[PDB]
DNA sequence: GGGGGACAGCGCGTACGTGCGTTTAAGCGGTGCTAGAGCTGTCTACGACCAATTGAGCGGCCTCGGCACCGGGATTCTGAT
DNA sequence: ATCAGAATCCCGGTGCCGAGGCCGCTCAATTGGTCGTAGACAGCTCTAGCACCGCTTAAACGCACGTACGCGCTGTCCCCCGCGTTT
């Protein structure tokens, strides 16, 4: 199924004043579930090539903060 | 049957808090955000050591090495306090010797 | 206007996952289905994937926002996203 | 017998962290001071990390630091931000700030 | 008679379409090494350079400063103008996170 | 002597040229040569800290591609 | 007697390589296998960027390879451009790119 | 009297040059900038692999090490004609072994 | 010297903020099971190390020809008409 | 639409100094041999990922309504710009 509209517009609404925004136009959800999707096209990619590497087909979060440094974004959390 | 030892420094952290804030406590994903923060530095100050031993054609990595190696990821005085202290943090090492 | 911005002052206190973590699962489920078919996935890599995510777009609207008043304007554009993304260097 | 940590004056371990210099393929030789100073180091960015977030736990009366108190804790501070720059924290967020523009008139 | 005169943009969209096919450096060799052996003075006396390092340092300033224009036109773009402003240049600065 | 005078007015027209840029302000010099003074500042001190670990008080361009590699501003050129 | 560069038939030296892994305080261990899919990728490599310096040079009625063929080259690529975002290229500049509110008003 | 003995790849780009164009020369700036460009792509991978090897708690890095790191440091169609181009290189290696 | 461009003021209207009924499925929580991550044993093929050998990689010289440079013809926008 | 007028592209004459070919050294790749050792593979276990489903309700969809800011237009006033002269 298709769950890019899962990220539903009062959600993208909430983290977009989340961010100081005051005024949100319609067509800002489009591009902002574009990027998401570009993002966990990339992060997740990663993390399956470290799993794959990694002889399994369990993603875990150390593959994932494995990706997410790997990309320039340092995470502290899950994982260690 | 534990299934393997953890390779953390969640009591050396809690003792650092128990030196700085003897009433203060701390939660466990503090501990981890914590431990990944040394892990990041440690892993950045020993890649930067690395590299710059790998730039002088030296195999060896003494202390100035690694003086250098804060200098240049540290900014502001965080490095320049870390030259003075850790470099007396040397020099008891040297003295109980 | 006013509940608004009072909601965006409690907002920048809050801390919680605004997006539900079912609907997020399945569309990693989804993408990740392309990639290498029969995956698992552990929860502390879904709630990783989550915070990160969450933490970039909060940004990347951020910059957004300034993109948008330094344009004399309050309501943002996706054009302030494009350029957000151009100078960021994520646009492709 | 004798610990070097406490021989250095510190209290973090000097054997994990010249242990995991040595086997982390850094150099061939790994000196000796070189880990004592990466350790007093770290001690230090640990306890400046640790007082900042005591100041943010006690500003919100709170008896135990949670990563709130570390996110308002590494942004404050000019020179942990621009060391932190792209480090993104779990449980976090953005410091409580509005431009002057948004402000009502 | 009136001599000819070229409309204003003209002649900058003229020199605009020269420097973009240039492989010359812009700023001049010896003033930018007196800057270089002046702000290298700041950290440590008796310093020497070689003239490499100096044509280094005067490439990588120019594409960072051609980088930083054209992020600082697209700023002026986005805001309507043709005309760049110092805001476009803070702003482009604050997205690219330059700005500690 | 101070040379803030030495990146002359049509050198920084010049680079913005360079730089696709239709018109200038007036107030452009002074913020873009700020900002060469920042980027000189950083990248001059960590060659000076490159050269003063390797007991030199000859500044090669080696450490210059040091100084720019360490900032990811990734150079080819002189030096290697 | 045959080099391992003759023998995997790669222009790109297997020995040097293998000798900087082994040097390079990279791994205690270094397999065989992998400085021959380096000298590889690092041919192929060098055949996709000389391959597209010689277009562009061809394109400029050039028979030697200067850096702005090199910045004509790796900027267009797309692959290139994206792996190669911070690289900056000595004795180059940028592509030929004006904007279309900066061009002049028909 | 020779200063040292440096390390380049002057004559490798040079045949893979006339391999592909035999009528086109190349500056010495552009071999300076080509080296360059070899060496630091080469301590890229060399890092990923030291990374990946690290990754796995592994003291070896085989060929499969190299493919991953090939496949994650390439974007688009050069990463799967680089991994197809090595295994045919490893196979007519150990054919040739 | 000036003229186009940044900036300020004012009306259009529409597009998004706000409120509320309604639907939509998100969230919490017991249950099983089972594929698989991880741990343990073995022994083995692969790699580090020592030493003699060599042939290709690199320093030095050269001579040449690809491109640097000049002017005059042709082209091509370009302002005034 | 239509005019000449400067900026620039191109072609021929020529010249000149880095670039590749050659000479010759020399040092790290090559190969033979040996011993250490990390992991390939197979059993064994135990654990959480996934699927499921029922109860409660948080929250999204969408319609109604409103009003305030993007934005088109107009006026203004001045800021660099093209060009001429001097350092």
């Amino acid at each position: 199924r298709d769950n890019i509209q899962g990220i539903t517009k009062p959600a993208i609404r909430r983290l977009a004043r989340r961010g100081g925004v005051k005024r949100i136009s319609g067509l800002i959800y489009e591009e902002t579930r574009g990027v998401l999707k570009v993002f966990l096209e990339n992060v997740i990619r990663d993390a399956v090539t470290y799993t794959e590497h990694a002889k399994r087909k369990t993603v875990t979060a150390m593959d994932v903060v494995y990706a997410l440094k790997r990309q320039g974004r340092t995470l502290y959390g899950f994982g260690g | 049957k534990k299934r393997k030892r953890k390779e953390s420094y969640a009591i050396y952290i809690y003792k650092v808090l128990k030196q700085v804030h003897p009433d203060t406590g701390i939660s466990s994903k503090a501990m981890s955000i914590m431990n990944s923060f040394v892990n990041d530095i440690f892993e950045r100050i020993a890649a930067e050591a690395s590299r710059l031993a790998h730039y002088n054609k030296r195999s060896t990595i003494t202390s100035r090495e690694i003086q250098t190696a804060v200098r240049l990821l540290l900014p502001g005085e965080l490095a320049k306090h870390a030259v003075s202290e850790g470099t007396k943090a040397v020099t008891k090492y040297t003295s109980s010797k | 206007g006013t509940v608004a911005l009072r909601e965006i002052r409690r907002y920048q206190k809050s801390t919680e996952l605004l997006i539900r973590k079912l609907p997020f699962q399945r569309l990693v489920r989804e993408i990740a289905q392309d990639f290498k078919t029969d995956l698992r996935f552990q929860s502390s890599a879904v709630m990783a994937l989550q915070e990160a995510s969450e933490a970039y777009l909060v940004g990347l609207f951020e910059d957004t926002n300034l993109c948008a008043i330094h344009a004399k304007r309050v309501t943002i554009m996706p054009k302030d996203i494009q350029l957000a993304r151009r100078i960021r260097g994520e646009r492709a | 017998a004798k610990s070097r940590s406490n021989r250095a004056g510190l209290q973090f371990p000097v054997g994990r962290i010249h242990r995991l210099l040595r086997k982390g393929n850094y150099a061939e030789r790994v000196g000796a001071g070189a880990p004592v100073y990466l350790a007093a180091v770290m001690e230090y960015l640990a306890a400046e990390v640790l007082e900042l977030a005591g100041n943010a736990a006690r500003d919100n009366k709170k008896t135990r630091i949670i990563p709130r108190h570390l996110q308002l804790a590494i942004r404050n501070d000019e020179e942990l931000n621009k060391l932190l720059s792209g480090v993104t924290i779990a449980q976090g967020g953005v410091l409580p700030n509005i431009q002057a523009v948004l402000l009502p008139k």
